[PDB]
């Protein structure tokens, strides 16, 4: 469950390119790409989080 | 609180009181030789054995 | 399971040297500076001595800077301080910190864990034995205002004197108060219980004196 | 001197769990089979070392 999460913030971070070509703080910044799974499934890391309000 | 005598290209100031803890990105400055108020987070999505 | 746990102490002549040490056990020994902190009677803590991890950086307060040494046996979990010359001023209850990192340049932490002080007494003094004397309730003048009657004990060395009224059978009204050193270099204190002055002449009251450094035990009778 | 401390270390995936190779050392073998004997003018299955 989401419980784990309600002492929890979101935080900004350093990325490589905003989109502009140009590199910014933002609050989108990756932090990690998995790719374990063989079926070409894959597990993406963000700052962002998701199901909390 | 107004400190009246220097210049505001002078000075620097930031936030230090918080209330809410975040995962220690590599893209974010450690305050402490080790790090405080630890608390821990479970990754969801484990792997698993499957047929294709 | 995490403690540190102190050792030696005891009475010590002036000009001579102690050696104090803690176990360390619940935590890993190698993560963590180590400082000694002591705390006289009737003061706050005071910072003593402490070393860094792998013996990096050693630190001494002024004044016992040319006194005391300090050092750490990893293999055995444990810490030792090494005092000389001890004086009177050295006399307090020393414990063993543990820090929260490996390092003491890190002004973000403070010590967490600590153990339980042992004492440590810097005397030219025998362990001399107490003198015990009655003390009368001036049942001519007070006795409108309920008696108070009590002992006092004198004249010893050794702190750890307990006093207590009918063997332990009288709890309720009584008063006890803390040693005083005296410049002779003994203590003495005193004890009081209060009771109706119509139970004066029908009660008989017992002030029980305990000194257990040397086995002496006195049973002292008080009367108006 | 304003200085900044950098450490960094490996360990082995959680997917090792899963998804991992086994160098394994080969030393002897031992031999079975399954035969059709037509004993009697009957099928019977014989299986043994
Ligand atoms: C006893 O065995 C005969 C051979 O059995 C066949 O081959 C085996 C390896 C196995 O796969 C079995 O299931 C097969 O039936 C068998 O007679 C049969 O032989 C041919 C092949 O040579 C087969 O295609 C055909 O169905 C059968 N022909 C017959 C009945 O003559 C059958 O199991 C049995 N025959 C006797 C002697 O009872």
């Amino acid at each position: 469950n989401f419980n784990v999460y309600k002492a929890t913030r979101p935080y900004l971070a350093h990325c490589p390119d905003c989109g502009e070509g140009h590199s910014c703080h933002s609050p989108v910044a990756l932090e990690r790409i998995r790719n374990e799974a063989t079926d070409g499934t894959l597990k993406i890391q963000v700052s962002l989080q998701i199901g909390i309000k | 609180k107004v400190i009246n005598n220097c210049k505001v290209d002078q000075c620097h100031a930031a936030v230090t009181n918080h209330k809410k803890w975040q995962y220690n990105s590599p893209l974010v400055p450690r305050n402490a030789e080790l790090g405080d108020r630890k608390g821990k987070i479970h990754i969801p999505f484990p792997l698993a054995n499957v047929t294709c | 399971e995490v403690q540190l746990v102190e050792s030696g102490g005891g009475l010590v002549q002036p000009g001579r040297s102690l050696r104090l040490s803690c176990a360390a056990s619940g935590f890993t020994f190698d993560d963590y500076a180590m400082h000694w902190v002591r705390q006289a009677p009737g003061k706050g803590l005071e910072w003593v001595s402490g070393i860094s991890w792998n013996s990096g950086s050693i630190g001494y307060a002024d004044s016992v800077k040319g006194r005391f040494t300090i050092s750490r046996d990893n293999a055995k979990n444990s810490l030792y301080l090494q005092m000389n010359s001890l004086r009177a001023e050295d006399t307090a209850l020393y414990y063993c910190a543990k820090d929260m990192g490996y390092s003491g340049n890190d002004d973000y932490y403070g010590m967490d864990v600590w153990g339980q002080g042992t004492t440590v007494t810097v005397s030219s003094a025998s362990t001399k034995g107490p003198s015990v004397f009655p003390l009368a309730p001036s049942s001519k003048s007070t006795s409108g205002g309920t008696a108070a009657l009590g002992c006092l004990v004198k004249d010893y060395f050794p702190e750890p004197v307990t006093v207590s009224w009918n063997s332990g059978a009288l709890t309720s009204g009584v008063h006890t108060f803390p040693a005083v050193l005296q410049s002779s270099g003994l203590y003495s204190l005193s004890s009081v219980v209060t009771v109706p002055s119509s139970s004066l002449g029908t009660q008989t009251y017992i002030c029980n004196v305990n000194h257990k450094p040397s086995n002496t035990k006195v049973d002292k009778r008080v009367e108006p | 001197e304003n200085t900044q401390l950098s450490e960094a270390h490996v360990e082995k995936s959680e997917s090792c769990k899963t998804e991992f190779a086994s160098a394994y050392r080969a030393h002897t073998a031992s031999a079975s089979a399954k035969l059709r004997v037509l004993y009697q003018g009957n099928n019977i299955t014989v299986t043994a070392y």
